[PDB]
DNA sequence: GAAAATCGGTTGTGGT
DNA sequence: CACCACAACCGATTTT
């Protein structure tokens, strides 16, 4: 339901999620760019604590890389 | 109600924006090709992967489809539900 | 359910 | 441009 509001609704992965292989600049300027959307988002809250309440493995969500997450929750 | 067919046209949509091999490992696993469901290591020996590789695609994947961008499906025995109650499971 | 170990493609530098 | 040669790097993939 929180999903519906997401702003990145229609504009699919390419932004959110990396392509097989992508490493260097391409990699974090594509991550740069998902959190500048998200930090517009007005679901960014519901985005992020789903996200680290399932713990998505991939992607950006909720204005947190991928790793950002994989911090945050270990332990 | 055969709404079924939209959802399938809809399901073939959301699948042709992952990737060649996210695609494939999909269809396989869930059968969207011969109506057969493979396991992660037949799809292995496709791929030339280990198991463990699959299923770190097939996870990729399912973040994919359960991602804000593309998840347009959430509106609800067979393969295509099968999928659809694996990505919201 | 992973996490750690190792492999290998890429990137940048510098040559002919 | 090409090719090569590596070294470092780090994502992909294999192994616990
Ligand atoms: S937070 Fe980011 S990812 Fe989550 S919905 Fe908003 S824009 Fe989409
Ligand atoms: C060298 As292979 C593509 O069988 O992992």
């Amino acid at each position: 339901n929180w999903q519906l509001q997401g702003l990145c609704r229609g504009m699919d992965s390419s932004m959110f999620f990396h392509p097989d292989g992508e490493r260097g600049r391409a990699r974090t300027q594509r991550e740069q760019r998902a959190k500048e959307m998200c930090r517009r988002c007005p679901v960014i809250e519901a985005c992020r604590s789903h996200a680290l309440e399932v713990g998505e493995p991939y992607g950006v969500w909720g204005g947190l890389s991928e790793s950002e997450r994989d911090l945050l929750l270990k332990g | 109600a055969v709404s079924f067919t939209l959802l399938q046209d809809q399901l073939q949509s959301v699948l042709d924006t992952l990737s060649e091999r996210e695609a494939g490992v999909v269809r396989l696993r869930f059968g969207l090709t011969d109506g057969q469901p493979r396991t992660l290591d037949e799809i292995g020996q496709v791929y030339g992967v280990t198991r463990e590789r699959i299923r770190q695609i097939e996870s990729k994947t399912m973040s994919k489809l359960r991602h804000p961008s593309r998840s347009q499906v959430l509106r609800d025995g067979t393969p295509e539900e099968r999928l659809l109650r694996a990505i919201f499971g």
